[PDB]
């Protein structure tokens, strides 16, 4: 009849108060669909507080065909409101191992294309370098091959190909059908901006010690306003630190003075010296059993 | 006596107990009818808006505003004044602080506890402008650093100097 | 103890209970009479304890004097007697 907010109140307040927890078998699968309702409706805190309560009881109980799968597009769905690409990254661990081993190559091809979507979108964490390797990676796929060199790119991304690179191959990102945000092409070009300059920048004070304020610009595609904006972000998380001279338009490293010079700095001339006498006094027989034979 | 106990809480924070003085006044001199004035009655309202803002809790404060149980039906020109530095305190900002100040002169100046919180959320907004100048590596302009406190350069350079 | 400084242990352990503003606490305060720091713990935690099998989240009026009547016992009267004053 075209009803939608109505038929998720009457829901609502029912299943709640209903099941006292007997049957498991139609409980659980309703629930997955009374958060479905809860998405159409426009309220993300319905399903969150639904989400916490099965959840765990399912991972306790063994695997099921049709029932595992509503936890995988559920858990991506609820990410509209939420916008947040690190939570869904690891809610997809689970499906990598699943469509790997239960499922075929068919239906996990376009799953590795999208856990690797939401990899790149990550902020930051330690957990990027380790979905790097996994296990099923380099599966000798186009839309691998390009992903997974994307993220070791950016220690070496100058971010001067960047707008060639999405332009002229754009499976995950501009043009998409599944995990497909924004309107149409403006939440693509903003948020995926944000998290490659905050990777490049990350890698700019282990290369560039000094660098020029003028010149720093050029390499972020920014401005003198645009740059102090990112920076700051990474500083204030604490990711990264660095010089940021207004007048003067210079941004150094700036080394941390904790060393203390002698207490920090010499401690590293040990085995300067230790490899020295320790090897040659190793290396005097050698030198009489090559001439002397 | 909750209320003379709770202006003890003024100057030595602790705002966590001190929220259950308020509250249970708040009911007492709901039901003193002809016994109690409606500008005594707003004035306890005013200061457990005061003291949630001390507290630094968001959600609290537009739960005493909203809920008709907590409001009772009393509004005025200085309680809303609380409303505007509850706002202010969300996005840190000194200009929704002092854009409240001109028009609500009149009942949020006039009372001492207010005005002795003034200075205190003036200053606590405005150390929370300064950390984010404070974060990142030092040595930028005076003049850009008026822009992001949106005060004067006299000001910003006093109030900073000071602390 | 007094009626009166119980409502600071009642009313503080309820900060960390889940309930109603329709409970009928106001009226039990009279009701309770010589309890103690330790008694009065059991009585909120019993009140959680009855709701589970009444597949109840929320502390209603029906899990306060149903779960009181357990843990208060400890002689007949208890609230002096009978008469005979």
């Amino acid at each position: 009849e075209g009803k939608i907010d109505e038929a998720a109140d009457i829901l609502c307040e029912l299943q709640v108060e209903t099941y006292g927890s007997m049957e498991m078998s139609e409980k659980i699968q309703f629930i997955l669909e009374q958060m479905e309702l809860s998405i159409l409706k426009g309220d993300y805190s319905q399903a969150t507080v639904l989400s916490r309560k099965i959840l765990k009881k399912t991972f306790k109980n063994p695997k099921y065909e049709s029932l595992k799968l509503e936890y995988y597009n559920l858990l991506v769905k609820i990410s509209l409101h939420k916008r947040e690409y690190l939570e869904v990254a690891q809610y997809l661990q689970e499906i990598y191992q699943t469509d790997a081993i239960k499922s075929d190559e068919a239906k996990w091809k376009p799953v590795l294309s999208h856990i690797v979507y939401f990899l790149v979108l990550s902020p930051y964490g330690n957990l990027q370098n380790d979905l790097i390797h996994k296990i099923q990676n380099d599966n000798n796929l186009k839309k691998l091959e390009s992903q997974e060199s994307l993220v070791k790119l950016f220690t070496t991304n100058e971010l001067m190909r960047w707008p060639i690179v999405q332009k002229t191959y754009e499976p995950v990102l501009n043009e998409d059908d599944l995990a497909f945000g924004g309107e149409a092409n403006k939440h693509h070009w903003e948020d995926l901006q944000k998290r490659v300059i905050e990777h490049n920048l990350r890698v700019i004070s282990e290369y560039y010690s000094r660098i020029t304020l003028l010149r720093l610009n050029e390499l972020l595609d920014l401005t003198e306003s645009q740059t102090e904006t990112y920076i700051s972000d990474l500083v204030n998380q604490g990711i990264i630190y660095a010089k940021v001279n207004r007048p003067a338009k210079i941004v150094n490293f700036e080394k941390p003075k904790n060393s203390s010079q002698l207490l920090n700095e010499w401690s590293h001339n040990v085995d300067e010296l230790l490899e020295h006498i320790e090897t040659i006094g190793h290396l005097i027989t050698k030198e009489e059993i090559m001439h002397g034979l | 006596l909750d209320l003379m106990s709770g202006i003890l809480h003024c100057e030595d924070k602790d705002y966590k107990t001190a929220f259950s003085y308020f509250f249970e006044s708040f009911e007492s001199y709901h039901n003193l009818t002809t016994h109690n004035s409606y500008e005594k009655a707003c004035q306890v309202l005013k200061y457990m808006l005061l003291s949630k803002i001390m507290l630094n809790l968001i959600d609290d404060v537009k739960n005493i505003l909203n809920a008709k149980y907590t409001k009772e039906t009393y509004q005025s020109r200085g309680i809303d004044a609380m409303k505007a530095v509850a706002e202010a305190y969300n996005n840190r900002s000194l200009l929704d602080f002092n854009t409240a100040l001109k028009q609500y002169e009149k009942e949020l100046m006039g009372d001492e506890l207010t005005r002795s919180h003034f200075n205190a959320l003036y200053d606590t907004l405005l150390e929370s402008n300064l950390c984010k100048i404070i974060e990142p590596f030092e040595c930028v302009e005076i003049s850009h650093i008026s822009k992001i406190i949106g005060l004067d350069t006299q000001q910003v350079e006093g109030k900073l100097s000071q602390m | 103890r007094d009626r009166r400084e119980r409502r600071l242990i009642f009313g503080t352990i309820a900060s960390k209970m889940s309930l109603a503003p329709e409970a009928d606490l106001d009226s039990l305060i009279i009701r309770n009479d010589s309890l103690s720091g330790a008694v009065i713990a059991a009585i909120m935690q019993e009140a959680g304890l009855r709701a589970v099998r009444k597949n109840r989240y929320v502390i209603l009026q029906s899990d306060l004097e149903e779960a009181y009547a357990t843990q208060v016992k400890t002689d007949n009267t208890v609230d002096k007697f009978d008469f005979y004053k």
